[PDB]
């Protein structure tokens, strides 16, 4: 029934804060409530800290927020293998302590930011120490996946080529935010060149919420986590959706808000509204989980539908005659007080696999070879517990994965 | 598909009883049962039935003889590459358990004097033959038995196995144990052993009983090959979901010359489907006058079967 | 006689609340109270569902079988949720995963035999068995995967008992769930060949039926459960009721099933008129056949217009003329002797209660045993083939110690259900 959350690196903790905020605020469960029911990991203390001096403080147990004072390291190896290894153990006490408690869940909702060292390499064995010890269960890591230009860290991809490879053959379902396409969002549909982290994170806040939230709460078509993997993964490889949400409406500049159905579910197949700089470039749609919220009339969806898989020009997969699973909840969304986020009555937080995916996967791989051609900052991780191998046999790997998103596509 | 018929003699039991013999074989493929009756008024009368067969044998043929005629020219199908099965078919106390496993009256004896043991005995020395040698087969045998729907290794004491079907149809017994034999004495030691653990009712005074069917089945494998080199099944088919079993089967042997479902006509599937199947079916009558009606009631379904030829 | 209901699933639970909901006051029986019953007549025949214990206290003789503790947990924490003895609930707090393989070889293998313990207990309680009520969903785990096995073994410690199957087939237009057509062909294929006589609902042809032929416009689960509940009441314990001419689980079940595979029908309650207005008390009869054997009102997704009928039996229970009974049944098999085949002189069989539905005049429970529903089973092994093909979620199957020839199975063997069913139609 329940889904733990992992909420591991800064990022992580960041987005984690602040999907942590959505909830209670839709929740009626203010700063001092019940009990969560996730963790908080970082090699870095200052930031877990944050979660200890800042806002929702006493809302956590001082047990769910595992830190190494030590050092982070924006290097994978370093914080899967060297250092991140000795938090591990006791991390997953917590995922083993926490899990326990309940009453038959349904997996651990994880956070973590892709290219980054606690958030890359750590995570890396945790999910990893997941699959064994629970393979009977849903790991859907949501994932935010390095900026296609913007990216922050100078090694980024060494982090996210060797998160993926580790990673891949353990989740069921990673969800992908794009940091930089979410930006645009912020700027061409919302407004504003002053966006902090704090936003965007506000705004995967959202998309999340559809996801789980919301979902596992009743509803005229429920949707349970399992669902979504078998509904939203043709194939094994942990595949990776996009999240995109409807509303992205500004709560000061336009007000058309009454956007009937019919209007925000065309407003997700747009390229300009996906957090994700994955534009459907030709990436041919194979499944996608409608998840919707608010007042929403069946037949308004079961239409509203009909009339986008006859637009062709959004092609589907050939070997998926039908790839729209319709998730509709009862309570509206809910925006914060007074961020800026419109308010609507009804929103449409899509998420599917693209055989678009073939590009950002592709435009990170090849990234990664630049710098590994010449070994660049390779040293950093060899002095940290890794080899030629894992570079180069985790660089195969995705290889693999940019045949495997091309096959299982562009052909019929 | 061959058809064959064959009388035992009557039994010590029967003879004390005082039993009259129905049966008359003439012929090498006549078959007379001298059916008693009454008329309204109590006449008693005969009515002499005939009955032909390719091969019809006397009380006084003994299994050699019959296997000879039956399951022998049977062998050469399965080292050509086909499948082949042969089936005892009759009332109780008919004789089939004596003709496929040994002699016994209680069905139960000596391996080496039954169909199974001899077809063995063949398949070993053709096996060494030079057109065969170049083969490089091995040999395999399993024995299972077939009771209320449910399939029970022999070999593997009495083990409940499942049997599942594909969309494509084809059927497998999951689980069925296959030995590795090299000689006709190991053969024999899996027909002692599955026999033993034969399916039955509590220790009867006398004879074993048919309340499920026996299949001892002779492999041939290469490395597959069509799934194997090729297959033998020898049935012991229980005193005529019995029914249903023996209806399924006659449509299949019949299908088998041009090209309501029962377990044994699923394991067995794959020997009628294929274009390189040969079939015998041996009926067994016992000679007794009380036995009349069982009798007419295998001589008829015999015919049917043989229709198709 | 007797039977013992069975809760196999979360659904199959669900409605258990609402089956017993019903029937309880079409019994007079109180959350844990006795028998309030309005008359005298709703108690010589209750042993049916019930055991005797205290003296006030008659206890629903059914099973709750589930492997998620919130679902009993929600029924047990409800209305008549406390009238089940501890013993009946029969959880597995497992992960109930929504996996038929989850629910039927790793999961729930294990709480069956813990399960048959009581499904003895209730059985060798006391008189005659007849048979076993089994409800739930064929699209689950809990539902399909250890539901059918519950009544695999059943049907193993007593060959003679019958077993109605309550079936919640997994409708058309919306799937309530994504492997639906895995854990659904995988459950018919232990159906076919285990239980003698299944009910098929669908949630779709309910609301349908439930709002349109019920204005209703906020047709809640609860509701749907209850129509349903309805007719699994006119079925059994109706007919454990006297009559002109009364019927039994077995005449309806030797008056049903020309062939052996066990056929599913497809029930139709009589009097469902909307509140208010509506009640018309059109009821004399004729009112009730037009009911009854009309396209929509059949509980069933397919509609029987588009296939002969090989039975059909009109459960009614309301003093009525066995010759306006007798008679209209006869028209009815003339007007459309085009649908109901021909090699059965007298496809229907006219069964006759005397008491009705407690509050109703007049009623008539409608069980059809029509070739349609060979579209159904069409649909459903359908959407496996084009997901198998892939093996879109077989890895939680596989993953789960299953087989790739266990699903090739199940498809062939319901797929071929599709077939012979058509062998009549024709």
């Amino acid at each position: 029934r329940e889904c733990i959350s992992i909420h591991v690196g800064q990022a992580g903790v960041q987005i984690g804060n602040a999907c942590w905020e959505l909830y209670c605020l839709e929740h009626g469960i203010q700063p001092d409530g019940h009990v969560p029911r996730a963790v908080f990991v970082d090699l870095e203390p200052t930031v877990i800290d944050e979660v200890r001096t800042g806002t929702y403080r006493q809302l956590f147990h001082p047990e769910q927020l595992i830190t190494g004072k030590e050092d982070a390291a924006n290097n994978y190896a370093r914080g899967h293998y060297t250092i991140g290894k000795e938090i591990i153990d006791l991390v997953l006490d917590r995922i083993r302590k926490l899990a326990d408690q309940c009453t038959g869940l349904q997996g651990f909702s994880v956070f973590h930011s892709f290219g980054g060292g606690t958030g890359s390499g750590f995570t890396s064995l945790l999910m990893e120490r997941l699959s064994v010890d629970y393979g009977k269960k849903s790991k859907l890591e949501f994932s935010i996946y390095p900026a296609p230009q913007v990216s922050t860290a100078v090694v980024e991809p060494y982090n996210s080529i060797l998160t993926t490879h580790t990673t891949l053959e353990h989740s069921d379902c990673a969800f992908m935010v794009d940091n930089e396409a979410i930006y645009d969002i912020c700027r061409r549909n919302l407004d504003i060149e002053r966006p902090t982290y704090t936003n965007l994170n506000r705004l995967i806040g959202q998309i999340v919420s559809s996801i789980t939230a919301s979902l596992r709460f009743d509803g005229a078509l429920n949707v349970d986590l399992t669902e979504f993997q078998t509904n939203l993964v043709p194939y094994p490889r942990g595949h990776f959706p996009l999240a995109t949400y409807a509303p992205v409406i500004s709560a000061e500049k336009a007000y058309h808000e009454q956007l009937s159905v019919a209007e925000i579910t065309n407003a997700c197949f747009e390229p300009a509204n996906q957090m994700v700089k994955c534009d459907p470039r030709h990436g041919k749609y194979m499944a996608c989980c409608l998840l919707y919220r608010g007042d929403v009339v069946p037949k308004d969806v079961n239409a509203a539908i009909a009339t986008i898989k006859t637009k062709r020009t959004i092609q589907f997969v050939d070997w998926c005659p039908t790839g729209f699973k319709v998730g509709i909840n009862y309570e509206p969304p809910t925006v914060v007080p007074g961020g800026d986020l419109a308010k609507v009555q009804r929103a449409v937080c899509m998420l599917s696999n693209t055989t678009a995916i073939a590009e950002a996967w592709a435009r990170l791989d090849h990234k990664f070879d630049l710098m590994y051609a010449k070994r660049a900052f390779v040293h950093w991780y060899v002095g940290e517990g890794m080899e030629e191998g894992e570079f180069s046999e985790a660089r195969e790997d995705m290889a693999a994965l940019e045949k495997d998103y091309e096959e299982v596509g562009v052909d019929s | 598909i061959t058809v064959c018929v064959r009388k035992r003699p009557i039994s010590r039991k029967e003879v004390n009883r005082k039993e009259i013999d129905v049966i008359s074989v003439p012929r090498k493929d006549m078959l007379i049962v001298h059916e008693p009756r009454s008329k309204v008024d109590l006449t008693k009368f005969l009515e002499n039935h005939k009955f032909r067969f390719d091969y019809a044998f006397n009380d006084t043929c003994d299994n050699a003889m019959v296997y000879k005629y039956t399951a022998k020219p049977l062998v050469k199908t399965i080292f050509e590459g086909g499948m082949a099965t042969c089936f005892a078919y009759g009332q109780t106390g008919s004789g089939k358990t004596h003709t496929m496993g040994g002699e016994f009256n209680g069905k139960v004896q000596d391996c080496k004097n039954g169909i199974y043991a001899m077809a063995a005995k063949d398949v070993f020395v053709t096996l060494n033959m030079p057109r065969y040698r170049a083969m490089n087969l091995v040999v395999s045998a399993s024995f299972f038995e077939i009771y209320s729907g449910k399939v029970f290794d022999l070999l593997s004491d009495k083990q409940k196995l499942r049997v599942l079907e594909d969309g494509k149809q084809q059927v497998q017994v999951v689980g069925l144990t296959e030995k590795v034999v090299d000689g006709v004495e190991e053969v024999l030691k899996l027909i002692q052993h599955g026999n033993a653990a034969r399916t039955s009712g509590q220790t009867s005074a006398n004879s074993n009983s048919s309340r499920s069917h026996a299949v001892f089945q002779i492999v041939l494998r290469p490395q597959g090959s069509t799934k194997i080199h090729g297959k033998f099944s020898f049935i012991d088919l229980a005193g005529n979901e019995i029914n249903k079993s023996l209806l399924a089967l006659k449509e299949c042997i019949r299908a088998l010359g041009k090209q309501r479902v029962s377990k044994l006509t699923q394991v067995l599937r794959d020997s009628f489907i294929g274009e390189k199947s040969k079939t015998c079916m041996i009926a067994m009558i016992s000679p007794g006058l009380s036995s009349c009606e069982h009798t007419l009631n295998t001589l008829r379904y015999a015919d049917r079967v043989k229709e198709l030829v | 006689r007797e039977i013992v209901h069975i809760q196999a699933g979360q659904c199959g639970n669900q409605i258990g609340a609402k089956f017993w909901e019903v029937i309880s006051d079409e019994h007079g029986i109180d959350p844990t109270g006795s028998y309030h019953g309005d008359s005298d007549l709703q108690l010589e025949r209750i042993n049916v569902y019930y055991n005797e214990a205290a003296g006030n206290k008659y206890v629903p003789r059914a099973i709750l079988v589930d492997l998620e503790p919130g679902t009993m947990d929600s029924v047990r924490s409800g209305p008549f949720g406390q009238i089940f003895r501890p013993d009946n609930f029969v959880f597995g707090q497992s992960g109930a995963g929504n996996n038929w393989a989850k629910g039927h070889y790793t999961e729930g293998a294990e709480l069956v035999d813990s399960v048959l313990d009581v499904v003895r207990k209730e059985s060798e309680s006391c008189d005659c068995l007849q048979g076993f009520q089994l409800t739930h969903s064929l699209g689950g785990g809990t539902g399909s995967g250890m539901g059918t096995l519950l009544i695999s073994k059943i049907r193993e410690e007593y060959p003679d008992r019958i077993m109605n199957t309550f079936s919640v087939v997994p409708s058309p237009k919306v799937s309530d769930t994504v492997v639906e057509p895995y854990n659904a062909t995988l459950s018919v294929h232990q159906l076919v060949e285990n239980t003698d006589e299944t009910y098929c609902i669908d949630n779709e042809a309910l609301y349908d039926i439930c709002f349109r032929t019920l204005k209703l416009t906020t047709p809640t689960y609860g509701d749907l459960n209850h129509l349903v509940s309805a007719t699994m009441s006119g079925v059994t314990t109706c007919l454990r009721f006297p009559g002109q001419l009364n019927a039994d689980l077995r005449k309806l079940a030797v008056n049903m099933v020309p062939f052996p595979r066990l056929h599913f029908f497809m029930p139709g309650f009589a009097p469902l008129t909307s509140r208010g207005s509506q009640q018309y008390r059109a009821l004399t009869v004729p009112e009730l056949t037009q009911q009854m054997f009309d396209a929509k009102n059949m509980m069933a997704a397919c509609d029987p217009r588009h296939g002969r009928y090989l039975t059909v039996a009109a459960v009614f229970r309301g003093r009525m003329s066995m010759k306006e009974v007798d008679e209209q049944m006869l028209n009815v098999q003339n007007k459309n002797s085009s649908y109901f085949v021909e090699w059965i002189p007298n496809n229907v069989k006219t069964a006759v209660c005397d008491i009705p539905p407690r509050g109703l005049k007049m009623s008539a429970t409608f069980i059809g045993n029509s070739t349609a529903i060979q579209e159904l089973f069409k649909r459903i092994s359908e959407q496996f083939t084009a997901m198998f093909r892939r093996k879109a979620f077989l890895h939680w199957y596989t993953g789960e110690g299953m087989d790739e020839m266990e699903f090739t199975e199940a498809e062939s063997n319901m797929n071929d259900l599709v077939s012979e069913y058509q062998q009549y139609q024709d």
